[PDB]
């Protein structure tokens, strides 16, 4: 149960990261 | 019918025939059985392993004329001539068996699949640990105790040239 | 017919009738017997308590087993009367239906037993009289709807992950993979909605904010949306059959806008069209779907009550239209007469229909306060008509899914008691190994299994 948790909160911040870092290299 | 099926068709007594029928008819209200309750009833009597295409096997015998249900006259026939007639209508019987097929002659996967039926009834929690090796030296036995050439009549013939398989078969004649 | 019997010497009289112009040999009755009634009151004792009743009256439908020859199986001779070894209480509309010839068929019987015992003495269901026949469909058809729930569904390489991809709550990845494209969904639609929002797609500063960042937002979605829906086109047990279903429609109407406004804007910049995109980049909502266990109960509730839906819409275009004309022709020649034609009206009898009120436009003659008040009121009945009807139709459909469920829990206790009992069965033949009537030749069978084999039973 809390082990899925856990493997949602290692997806969102992979996404959040990949996400930032498209976001963060567009506005050059 | 019940009223002139006494022995005609039967080697029962009346009261026994008639208490057959209602054995027969508590399980099968519509007076005829088909295969499932065929698999159920086997293996309800052996609640230990798995035997559907044994009894798979034994209905196909039972079903004559491939009507896919078997009614009740020849169900108490082919019982009469199992346990209380003669070997010979029972080696007759073993023949319509074990012909899976409507050929003569018997080959290799009959045996294959019968000693499958056989092998499947125990599992997995026996001391020999059966396996696919026993199957094929049961079947090359019985195949050196069958003829070398490549016999219904000679099978016949080793039934009868063998006490063993003579004797293991009025012991179930006598009782019920 | 054959259950007229009793008038048969009737119809011989009526052949009296015809005497007189009769010309034949007459063939003369074929040598019956017993000329005076010696009828004897034959007893069937159903394990129990004992019917008694002619033979004549038993003997009127032969295809049955109490008639023909059949039921001599079950004389029991040394007390002379038939023993049925049948339950005491439905044999009795059994003779009841002898009696007459229309069975009945009280409420308070368990289906199963009673049809058990109704083909076990060869009698057919349809014989049931008109009166009580209704009653038995209703129960028969309930029953037969719980044992379909009874034979639905069962748990059982590359294809086998389908199983966990229908039941996310099985393995880690398939839950969290199920939890992120849920958040995903959330987050496109969101991510659209403040697009919306003047803070975000908006001049709020002109001389200065407006982050074009979405346009790569939502696309990240749509890719993510691709791979589960090709696992779908990868473990598809039907390749074609899948896409049939609605859901994979839902799917692909979610998935389509973003790759044809690509190719679009790759092509084209036709006017009108980038905000039918807009409006349609927002279906991710039914998407949702498989996350809420309600909706799909109540696109089912939708789907069953069709006519009812269709029957609304008849009537509300029926109210619409009349209601409407009688406005404009009753308030188009007023000073202000905002209802400048039937097309305008339309809106003005549909927000008086529902009960909502705008006051935008409102009738301003005596004419026209009398038929609002009444349309208002015919919108009240109108609407009102189908909801109780699409309400009893969800209540019922989430009753049946809740027991659904115990009933599923029921059939896995029941395998667990089945597999018991195979055991414990097992243990009393290891038991007799080590050291009632049945199981002695039941344990003699099982060792001539075991000696034709020569193999040994341990536990």
């Amino acid at each position: 149960a809390k082990g899925i948790a856990i493997a949602l909160l290692v997806i969102l911040v992979i996404c959040s990261l990949i996400v930032t870092s498209v976001i963060l290299l567009t506005p050059a | 019918e019940g009223l002139e099926q006494l022995e005609a068709q039967t080697n029962f007594t009346k009261r026994e025939l008639q208490v057959l029928y209602r054995g027969f008819k508590n399980e099968c209200p519509s007076g005829v059985v088909n295969e499932d309750t065929f698999k159920q009833i086997y293996a309800q009597f052996f609640p230990h392993g798995d035997a559907s295409t044994y009894a798979h096997y034994l209905f196909n015998a039972f079903d004559t004329t491939q009507t896919g249900s078997v009614k009740f006259e020849d169900f108490v026939t082919a019982l009469s001539i199992l346990l209380r007639g003669t070997v010979h209508e029972k080696l007759r019987w073993t023949f319509n068996l074990y012909d899976i097929n409507k050929d003569g002659y018997i080959n290799k996967e009959e045996m294959m699949d019968i000693v499958k039926a056989i092998y499947d009834m125990m599992g997995k929690y026996t001391y020999p640990v059966l396996k696919e090796d026993t199957p094929r030296q049961h079947v090359d036995v019985f195949f050196q105790k069958m003829d070398k050439n490549k016999t219904l009549d000679e099978f016949l013939e080793s039934c009868q040239e063998d006490d063993n398989i003579m004797r293991s078969l009025q012991l179930f004649q006598n009782v019920m | 017919a054959a259950g007229v019997a009793a008038w048969l010497p009737f119809a011989r009289a009526a052949a009296i009738g015809w005497m007189p112009v009769a010309s034949g040999p007459m063939p003369a009755p074929p040598r019956q017997e017993r000329k005076r009634t010696q009828d004897a009151l034959i007893v069937l004792n159903v394990s129990g308590t004992r019917f008694q009743t002619w033979q004549d009256t038993l003997e009127r439908y032969p295809d049955t087993l109490l008639g023909s020859s059949e039921r001599d199986f079950f004389y029991h001779p040394e007390t002379q009367q038939y023993f049925f070894d049948r339950d005491p209480d439905i044999f009795r509309h059994i003779l009841n239906f002898y009696r007459t010839g229309k069975l009945h068929y009280p409420r308070h019987e368990c289906i199963s037993a009673y049809d058990e015992e109704l083909a076990f003495f060869g009698l057919i269901p349809e014989i049931i009289g008109d009166c009580c026949y209704e009653e038995y469909k209703d129960r028969r058809r309930e029953n037969a709807e719980r044992l379909q729930d009874d034979a639905d569904t069962d748990t059982a390489a590359r294809q086998r992950v389908w199983r966990a991809f229908e039941n996310p709550h099985t393995s880690t990845m398939a839950l969290v993979f199920y939890y992120v494209t849920g958040f995903f969904i959330a987050v496109s639609v969101i991510a659209n909605v403040v697009e919306t929002v003047p803070c975000g797609s908006s001049p709020g500063h002109i001389k200065e904010r407006y982050a074009v960042a979405f346009f790569c937002l939502d696309t990240a979605c749509v890719m993510i949306f691709t791979v589960e829906y090709l696992l779908r086109l990868a473990a598809a047990p039907s390749r074609y059959r899948f896409v049939r279903s609605v859901m994979s429609i839902i799917d692909v109407v979610a998935i389509l806008p973003y790759y044809i406004g690509l190719v679009m804007t790759d092509n084209e910049d036709v006017s009108g069209a980038f905000v039918t995109l807009r409006v349609f980049r927002v279906f991710r909502i039914f998407k949702f779907s498989r996350h809420s266990q309600g909706l799909r109960i109540l696109g089912y509730t939708l789907k069953s009550c069709a006519s009812e839906l269709g029957f609304l819409l008849f009537s509300l275009t029926m109210a619409i239209i009349i209601f409407a004309t009688v406005m404009f022709y009753a308030e188009k020649g007023s000073s202000a007469s905002k209802f400048t034609s039937i097309p305008a009206a339309f809106w003005y009898t549909i927000v008086t229909m529902t009960t909502l009120g705008y006051g935008d436009m409102v009738p301003k003659t005596i004419a026209g306060k009398i038929f609002g008040s009444i349309c208002s009121l015919s919108g009240v009945l109108v609407i009102a008509l189908p909801v109780p009807v699409i309400v009893s139709n969800f209540s019922r459909i989430y009753h049946q899914n809740q027991r659904a469920d115990k009933r599923r829990a029921q059939k896995k206790a029941r395998l667990a008691r089945i597999r018991a009992a195979k055991s414990g069965s097992a243990n009393a033949y290891m038991q007799s190994k080590r050291s009632s009537s049945f199981e002695t030749q039941h344990h003699h069978l099982l060792h001539c299994l075991e000696k034709t084999t020569n193999h040994e039973f341990v536990d």
